[PDB]
């Protein structure tokens, strides 16, 4: 008893001491409660090899995908974003000098803050230099833009505009002379013209992202300045100007943290300098301005925020954007059967420790017990927050704390908590006295489209946006909605981005043509004389018509003609790929067409599939059983291989026939080793490229229905990163030859998050006609014998004409005669087609299927000609007489 | 199996069981002489025989052991005489097994209506659950009422006559039951409970007829349907009153009502009188002089038919003339909590009290404890330490005889359940009362509501009371702080908060929906004003009225504090007009009118004082009269609210009739199913699709809508066929079938039938009526389109009410004219033209719309004017899509929302109307003018 009790006390005390050391580390650096403790312990155990730690850095930071290492990985060089953007420390910190994880991580964080503050000071200095001039050099502008990171560039532009207009207000000071306001507006207009000219040319993707961000900011600044000039504001303390977010930069502050202060309306916020990599910049519509004002007032009053309303209006995105503009790291909590009560307590402790913004996306989807539990948690932490709000409590010595995990946890006032709701319901009754509420009833899609379309580089944007937004509203109203349809703001943004890319491709094509022939190349001259309506319509067609049911395509075209009058789209012609596709179709025994013919729908569908696989690296096929999606896929692969000279290799994998663990690899709980899964092993094989498959192209089909339970591993591949995350922790990229696929009957049980990451082509069941399938069957009868087995299947790799094999066996002649005699009954209005149409009206014991009936018929006719062959084998004296064959085949048919 | 393996015992309560219980209780309690005679009737059996045989057994035990001493003192002969007397006495009792039985039978027959009334009252109290989830009353509660009436009656003192005792005990029972139930009951339902008790006493009393037909018409007079075009026109009254007379005329005593009202000349001054219930005329036909109760019922039917907004007042009058004028006078008084907590609260029953959200009741009990000099501990129920504090406090107080505060316990239903489980099995002190305070929520345990002395606390209405509550909640020092204009700003904010908060009461006219403008919003507004005033003043004693940040306060209260919950653009605009009218520099003038056009002639002049005490004095000197003109609503808003409360009371008491009266449902289901299959149409016809008609937007909408509507119609007809098949018994039912049948029986709207837009909380009969109207319109448009093609479809007049999505109809006509004129959709704007003419010539861009209604205004020559009518029936409305030219906004243009139904929950489109006179567009917004597609 005593011997067992000693071990019981000792092992528990050792575990408690390890936990106390971990908690001391998390007290030395507050960022540490965010990572799970079971992963933090193996992080400590593997401090020398931080390659495994690289996976945990995504949870560690906001957008820092990995940390840059030295050649001996003992001194950190910097941090990389999700794409690979780097920032450089002034004096790099050595992990060997300070082996403690908490010490070197907090050194990294503090020096990151001070170095981005210093480069921000240099940025605002050079942007002041740029803005003080009437004209700006585009080369110097682009040099600065590529020199400095995207968020710092946008923030520097905001600070420069804010100080310009503030100096304008202080310079008038009741004098009523609008000269400095007009000069600021003219400066912003000139910079907008310069950058709109700049974005037209071809740029690196990061430069393009920065240019989009700066147009998004500058249109808002110009609109604010125009509204202020219209309002005729003469004093800097008027509320018409005070309601807009002012940026106050103080370089004279010795401490870098209190250098930047952001004030909107009344609250005096402070910038928490954190690295965000590259984020998405939301356009400052009046709705988002009102949201910013209300959340700023709520945080000033130290209450909560709860923007309620219908989904897809920008609630959690607006909260995230406000957190980005404030510099706080932002977590978005999924509230759909992904509830982890034990983790959320530690997350809340970390939020109280450092300060981070957490938004509960769709809080109405939880069940009562967890609603009550997390409501009690958010209630106690909100009351802890409000312990700082009261003025009767002193602030010079204020250890504001909360009872979290039965522990006194230090709380800083920097954090914020938001709870998104979706009525249609209300907040729980124990939180209504603490959380403000917002009405996100309707976004300003017209202004969103206008600003995004203007940032794409369009000469005209207002009429195109004011057409395309009611166009999408009209399309959602008039189109018979299905499960995979989406006409939301995300769809609008994707359509406009595709339109900008199409316009840039057109610019490149016309420039290359005019360089090939003899003229003078002028990018602006090419730019002004192009139909933006035609470009946008072509983009809508190319990104939406494949995703559309055959019933809805002429309705969509009629809506397009109603909204954009006097303009029509002419589809581009792909002669080389069409000819190669026709040759491959003739080789592989199919039916081809050239539009509005037999097989013309299939041909234009697979051409649309090529367009989608050129635009995006991941697409789906959502035809029913009997839609030809896999065969169109194979035909396109074999045609592209012959056209480009690049070998096409297929990897068809059934996702649900095999287990998900055997598909994505299985982790070893003991004696740790990695067993590769099917798709992961194929991707590892092409990454290694032992047989030189990086020069060739690989397509991978997941031939089976999609579920949210197994596509969570493919979300990290189907996003813009194209980085397959694995429990091993090693990073696998997707080379451009890889184009992942999906072969699904329907998406009745698939998430819209997985829908949004891929394009889709809807192969309607009226694509393969009965005549088409009859042509395939007759071609297979006339070509493929029925007695050679699989030994001669490898013999097909000789010449495709198969010369000298005409008199290989009399079976080929017999079945050719059979195909000839069954030809008149396989017409468009033939007996088989009429009988199939009539039996469609009848009901059977199972569900009738056209290819099922046809396949049974074809198998029995194969057995009929085999019976003729057996009769001839048993009758070597006389062959099978022609009229007897006529009667037998007719009767058997 | 569990049924077969055990035997069943039912200690259940029913009419006969409670009748016999009350009869036994009243005979044991009140009547002494026949009480003793009937206890002697229970002594007719062999109790004395058993005692005598016990004495005989003792004597026999003392008989065998004898040695010549049984002739001791001649005392045995006394016992022999006693036993002979007892034998003769029980023999006489056996001989009297008819006379005494007849006497006690007559005595019990004297007390039969009293026990019938007791059973009816308890069954109504049990049926009170279906009115509201809060009304949970128990058999122990009713027996407490009965014992308090029978035993502790102060009226019975000094009275010896048995008939007088009967009358006193019946009146006291009714009064005490009404008081005890209504103390824990909302103010909107006191009249309902009083009406039920009056019906019970009218049934139980003798000498008065049943009035069963009158009651049935008074309850379900709107359930019958009138033929279209069968209502004639009668002068001196409106259309709705005409159909009300038509519905009323079915009664045998009301046949000559039309002739009487046509021959009556003084009818106008009564129909337009403020209180027609005082001087209601003589209109009922009768052959004998009716009782006061009968004439009250007849005039109540007359008031309900003619002026439904006075239904509450006339029901009050009927309760007064049936059960006493002082019957309801107890409820119109401050609560006497002292007597209740000292006498009528059991020590093991916690005093349960409830309130509407935003209002507390702890101050009442704090004052009660202060005046009762009893120590009470305050515990807040919001966490585990609060649970432990509650546990230790209750286990201390159960012995020490103290009182326990358990604040806002509605957050923990499981804690409430286990606390009631604890309270079922403890021995409490004689002075231990547990005061549970919580808001009215459905998460409170139903058994906890059943096992508690419930109470209801409500905030009284009236702007004066609202501002008094606001100024009492706001501390004096906050307003007293410098500058001196802070008091005036706080008075303005309090007036505005009271105005909006009591504008909530007149929904949907006051607001499109009932927001929660509670105390947190008031605190946020006060903090905002404090911060901005501090920033502007910077410690100065006095600041100029012009230097006040009016723009800051207006924008913040419009977008952040009060406008945060406002999801409607038009409610946001109304809030904006309120803030622009109130928060301005012009308010600080002595001539500022805080509410214009009050009562049509006067104005509420803003007080000129600069002190909190002066403002509070002005508030306390406010007149007790109040009309919606104080809030800015039209003066008919009170009448609309009163008639809404009247129809709500009628429906609530109709729920009582169909549940408490069960002497069944299949027999009524036969008639309802046959009638519904009768008036519902036969079939609908689809429209043929052609390559030329494929471009018709109304054909596209017709295709989608009529596909889903043919699905809906085949479902409805097939389900009605299934219902009547089950009615005839040759078809069984599945779970879906029985749930649908139960919903059709109870009147709850079928969810599978309801997948298009309908008003909330609406009845299946009205659903059948307006759905048959929609199907008739669809048949008309299908027939016209099939007969004429698509050319006349532009000229066909379409009612927006009968359309399923008139928003899609508006988009259809805009894309139709866009296709016709080859214009972009952005280059089109909508212009409205209300035409009083019938079948006017329509342009190529003009359309026909019927059925529109205008609320709170009148339309004349496309120009609006303020009107005192509740609703005006708009004539044929024209929708013209002109090109969106660069036209400036006129000073007399107004944008009106067009809601589909009266609830104003959904929005369709907006119109553009002119103004005839120079009435303020702010006045239009304050009055709340809106357009309704259907009434
Ligand atoms: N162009 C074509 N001409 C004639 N027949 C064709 C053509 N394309 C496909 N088929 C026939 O259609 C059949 C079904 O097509 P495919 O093999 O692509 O599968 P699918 O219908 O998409 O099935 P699933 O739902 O299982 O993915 C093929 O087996 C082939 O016989
Ligand atoms: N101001 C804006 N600018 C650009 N896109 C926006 C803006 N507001 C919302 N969106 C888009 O609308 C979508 C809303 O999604 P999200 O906010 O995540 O869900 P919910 O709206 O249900 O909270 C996002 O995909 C976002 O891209
Ligand atoms: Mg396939």
């Amino acid at each position: 008893q005593r011997s067992l009790e000693r071990l019981a006390d000792l092992l528990g005390k050792i575990q408690k001491a390890l936990g106390e050391y971990l908690e001391r580390e998390r007290s030395s650096f507050p960022r540490f409660y965010f990572v799970g403790d079971e992963d933090l312990l193996e992080i400590i155990g593997n401090s020398k090899n931080v390659a495994k730690l690289q996976k945990h850095f995504k949870k560690m930071f906001a957008g820092v995908s990995s940390i840059i290492l030295n050649e001996d990985n003992s001194v950190v060089l910097g941090i990389s974003s999700r794409e690979g953007e780097e920032v450089m420390f002034k004096t790099p910190v050595s992990i060997t000098e300070h082996p403690k994880i908490n010490e070197w991580l907090t050194l990294v964080e503090k020096e990151m803050r001070v170095t981005l503050a210093k480069l921000l000071a240099e940025s605002v200095t050079e942007v002041e230099i740029f803005g003080k001039a009437t004209s700006i050099d585009p080369n110097t502008y682009i040099t600065w833009i590529d020199k400095y990171q995207a968020q710092l560039v946008v923030l520097s532009a905001q600070i420069a505009w804010s100080e310009n207009v503030e100096t304008a207000l202080s310079s008038m000071g009741g004098g009523g002379d609008a000269a400095p306001l007009h000069s600021v507006l003219s400066n912003v207009e000139v910079t907008l013209n310069v950058l709109a000219d700049s974005v037209l040319m071809e740029q690196p993707p990061l430069r393009r992202r920065k240019l989009e961000h700066l147009i998004t900011e500058l249109v808002h600044q110009r609109d604010v300045t125009r509204s202020l000039i219209k309002s005729k504001i003469d004093n800097a303390k008027s509320f018409e100007w005070l309601s807009q977010m002012r940026f106050y930069f103080d370089p004279k502050q010795t401490d870098v943290l209190q250098q930047l202060s952001i004030q909107m309306a009344n609250a005096k916020f402070n910038y928490g300098f954190e690295y965000l990599g590259v984020q998405d910049k939301l356009v400052q519509t009046p709705l988002t301005d009102r949201c910013y004002l209300t959340m700023t007032q709520a945080l000033e009053a130290r209450l909560g925020g709860s923007p309620f309303g219908p989904a897809g209006t920008g609630k959690t995105e607006s909260v995230k954007a406000l957190g980005h503009q404030l510099g706080r790291f932002v977590l978005v909590f999924n509230c759909d059967e992904t509830f982890d009560f034990q983790a959320m307590g530690r997350i809340f402790v970390g939020l109280c420790q450092v300060g981070a913004w957490g938004c509960f996306d769709e809080f109405n989807r939880l069940e009562e017990r967890m609603l009550s539990a997390v409501s009690q948690q958010v209630q106690c932490i909100q009351e802890a927050l409000r312990e700082h709000s009261n003025p009767n409590y002193d602030k010079t010595s204020a250890p504001i704390t909360c009872e979290l995990l039965n522990k006194q946890v230090k709380v800083s006032p920097d954090m914020a908590i938001f709870i998104t709701m979706n009525p249609g319901s209300n907040l729980p009754d124990n939180l209504k006295k603490l959380f403000r509420s917002l009405a996100m009833t309707k976004p300003d899609r017209q202004l969103i489209a206008q600003v995004m379309l203007y940032s794409q580089g369009f000469r005209t944007a207002e009429v195109l946006a004011n057409k395309i937004v009611p166009f999408f509203k009209l399309c959602d109203e008039q189109l018979s909605s299905q499960s995979h349809y989406d006409f939301g703001l995300r769809a609008l943004k994707s359509v406009l981005v595709s339109a900008g890319n199409v316009k840039r491709e057109r610019i490149q094509k016309i420039k290359r043509e005019k360089e090939e022939r003899g003229e003078a190349v002028d990018e602006g001259e090419i730019a002004e004389n192009l139909p933006e309506q035609e470009i946008l319509i072509q983009s809508v067609c190319e990104t939406m018509v494949p995703k559309l049911v055959a019933e809805d395509i002429p309705l969509l075209f009629s809506l397009l003609s109603d909204v954009f009058p006097g303009v029509q789209y002419h589809r581009g012609e792909m002669t080389a790929l069409r000819e190669e596709l026709k040759k491959v179709c003739q080789e592989m025994y199919l039916t081809y067409g050239d539009g509005e013919e037999v097989g013309g729908m299939w041909v234009e569908k697979v051409l649309q599939l090529y367009q989608i696989t050129q635009i995006n690296h991941g697409l789906m096929m959502v035809g029913p059983s009997g839609s030809g999606k896999s065969m169109a896929w194979r035909v396109l692969l074999k045609a592209l291989e012959r056209l480009e000279g690049v070998e096409g290799v297929a990897h068809i994998i059934d996702p649900k026939a095999i287990s998900k663990d055997h598909l994505y690899g299985t982790l070893d709980p003991n004696t740790r080793e990695w067993t590769d899964g099917l798709f992961t092993h194929v991707l590892r094989k092409i990454i290694d490229s032992v047989r030189g498959e990086l020069q060739k192209r690989q397509w991978i089909v997941f031939d089976g229905d999609v579920d949210p339970e197994w596509v969570e591993n493919l979300n990290s591949v189907l996003d813009d990163n194209k980085l397959l995350t694995l429990p091993n922790g090693e990073r696998l990229s997707l080379p451009p030859n890889v184009r992942i696929m999906f072969e699904v009957q329907d998406l009745k049980y698939a998430t819209l998050a997985t829908v949004s990451r891929c394009g889709m082509v809807w192969f309607s069941e009226d694509v393969l006609s009965t005549d088409m399938i009859f042509n395939n069957f007759l071609a297979r009868l006339r070509s493929i014998p029925l007695d050679e087995g699989e030994d001669e299947a490898q013999r097909r790799r000789k010449g495709k004409e198969d010369e000298g094999e005409e008199a290989a066996s009399p079976m080929l002649q017999i079945q050719r005669d059979a195909a000839t005699i069954m030809q008149p009954y396989f017409t468009s209005n033939g007996l088989v087609t009429k009988a199939l149409e009539h039996a469609f009206q009848l009901e059977h014991i199972m569900d009738l299927t056209r290819l099922r009936c046809l396949g049974s018929l074809f198998s029995m006719l194969h057995q009929a000609c085999r019976n003729v062959a057996q009769y001839n084998a048993n009758h070597p004296d006389f062959p099978m007489q022609i009229e007897q064959l006529e009667r037998y085949i007719q009767r058997y048919l | 199996d569990l049924c077969s393996r055990v035997t069943f015992v039912n200690f259940t309560v029913t009419r006969s069981s409670l009748q016999s219980q009350c009869l036994n209780e009243v005979l044991k309690a009140e009547r002494p002489d026949v009480d003793e005679k009937r206890s002697d009737l229970l002594k007719l059996q062999g109790e004395f025989q058993l005692r005598l045989r016990q004495l005989e057994k003792s004597l026999l035990q003392a008989l065998n052991e004898v040695k010549g001493r049984i002739l001791d003192d001649d005392t045995i002969i006394t016992t022999l005489e006693n036993l002979k007397r007892e034998a003769a006495e029980v023999t006489r009792k056996v001989e009297e097994t008819d006379i005494v039985m007849q006497e006690v039978e007559t005595v019990s027959q004297q007390y039969l209506p009293l026990s019938t009334a007791c059973s009816s009252i308890y069954f109504t109290m049990e049926s009170l659950k279906q009115i509201h989830f809060l009304y949970q009353y128990s058999l122990q509660f009713f027996l407490d009422i009965y014992h308090n009436v029978l035993y502790e009656n102060p009226n019975l003192k000094g009275v010896t006559d048995h008939t007088q005792r009967l009358s006193i005990i019946t009146k006291d029972l009714f009064q005490v039951a009404f008081n005890r139930v209504a103390r824990g009951m909302l103010h909107q339902d006191h009249i309902t409970f009083a009406m039920l008790l009056a019906r019970i006493k009218l049934k139980g009393t003798v000498g008065e007829p049943t009035y069963d037909a009158e009651f049935q018409h008074f309850l379900r007079g709107n359930e019958i349907v009138l033929s279209a075009g069968s209502t004639p026109r009668i002068q001196g009254l409106t259309v709705e009153q005409a159909e009300a007379v038509v519905r009323l005329s079915c009664l045998p005593a009301f046949k000559d009502l039309i002739a009487k009202v046509q021959a009556d000349e003084q009818f106008g001054i009564w129909l337009d009188s403020s209180s027609p219930e005082q001087t209601v005329p003589y209109l009922w036909s009768e052959e004998t002089p009716a009782t006061p109760i009968g004439q009250a019922i007849h005039r109540l039917l007359l008031i309900q038919a003619f002026r439904p907004d006075r239904l509450l007042a006339m029901a009050h009058m009927f309760v007064s003339t049936n059960l006493g004028e002082s019957f309801m006078s107890i409820m119109e008084q401050p609560l006497d909590l002292t007597h209740i907590v000292g006498t009528e609260v059991k020590p093991n029953t916690p005093v349960l009290m409830c309130s509407v959200p935003g209002y507390d009741a702890s101050g009442h009990v704090e004052d009660l404890a202060a005046e009762q000099n009893t120590q009470i501990t305050s515990i807040a129920i919001g966490s585990a330490e609060g649970f432990n504090q509650a546990d230790k406090a209750i286990n201390t107080a159960v012995k020490s005889g103290r009182w326990v505060m358990l604040k806002n316990v509605h957050l923990a239903p499981g804690w409430l359940m286990q606390l009631e489980k604890k309270l079922h099995s403890l021995q409490p002190h004689a002075c231990f009362r547990l005061f549970l305070t919580m808001e009215i929520n459905p998460k409170v345990p139903v058994n906890l509501l059943r096992a508690g002395r419930i109470f209801v606390f409500e905030p009284p209405p009236g702007v004066k009371a609202n501002m008094l509550r606001t100024f009492s909640s706001i501390p004096v020092s906050r307003i007293c702080k410098s500058p001196n204009e802070r008091a005036r700003l706080y008075f303005l904010l309090a007036w505005f908060h009271a105005i909006i908060q009591e504008r909530l009461r007149y929904a949907p006219l006051g607001w499109s929906k009932k927001y929660e403008f509670g105390e947190s919003d008031l605190r946020s507004a006060c903090d905002t004003v404090d911060t901005w005033l501090d920033d502007t003043a910077k410690g100065r004693q006095n600041i100029s009225p012009d230097k006040i940040p009016w723009s800051a306060l207006k924008t913040l209260m419009a977008q952040s504090i009060y406008g945060g919950r406002v999801d409607n653009e038009f409610d946001q605009r109304l809030l904006n007009t309120f803030l622009e009218r109130l928060f301005t520099t012009r308010s600080f003038d002595s001539e500022f009118k805080l509410a214009c056009k009050v009562d049509g002639h006067k104005d509420i002049q803003m007080p000129d004082g600069i002190r909190r005490e002066e403002f509070v004095q002005w508030v306390e000197l406010l007149p007790d009269t109040q009309t919606p003109s104080w809030l800015g609503l039209p003066n008919n808003a009170e009448r609309v609210l009163l008639t809404t409360q009247g129809v709500d009371m009628i429906s609530k008491m109709l729920k009582m009739q169909m549940l408490e009266d069960e002497d069944a449902w299949m027999r009524t289901l036969h008639t309802t199913a046959s009638n519904w299959l009768h008036l519902i149409p036969q079939t609908l016809s689809h429209l043929k699709r052609t390559v030329e008609n494929i471009k018709d937007p109304l054909f596209r909408f017709f295709e989608r809508e009529v596909k889903m509507g043919a699905k809906l119609l085949q479902d409805v007809r097939q389900d009605l066929a299934d219902v009547v098949q089950v009615c005839e018994g040759k078809k069984k039912q599945t779970n879906y079938l029985r749930t649908l049948i139960n919903e059709l029986v109870k009147g709850i709207l079928p969810r599978s039938w309801s997948h298009y837009t309908v008003p909330a909380g609406m009845t299946v009969i009205q659903w059948v009526s307006d759905f048959s109207e929609r199907i008739k319109q669809l048949q008309n448009i299908s027939l016209a389109a099939a007969s004429g093609g698509a050319k006349e479809l532009k000229n066909i007049h379409v009612c927006l009410g009968g359309l399923f999505v008139p928003e899609a109809y508006i988009t259809a006509t805009r894309q139709y004219v866009a296709q016709a004129n080859s214009w972009s959709l952005e280059e089109l704007c909508l212009e409205v033209n209300v035409t009083t003419s019938q079948g006017a010539t329509l342009d190529a861009c003009s359309f026909g719309v019927t059925g529109l209604k205008l609320q709170g205004a009148t339309c004349n020559n496309n120009k609006l004017s303020l009107s005192n009518a509740i609703s005006t029936a708009l004539p044929l409305t024209q929708l013209r899509w002109v090109k969106q030219t660069n036209t400036e906004k006129k000073a007399s243009v107004v944008t009106l929302p067009v809601y589909l139904n009266f609830t104003r929950a959904d929005l369709i489109f907006t119109v553009d109307f002119e103004i005839a006179t120079k009435e303020d567009p702010r006045s239009f917004y304050e009055r709340g003018v809106a357009v309704l597609c259907t009434e």
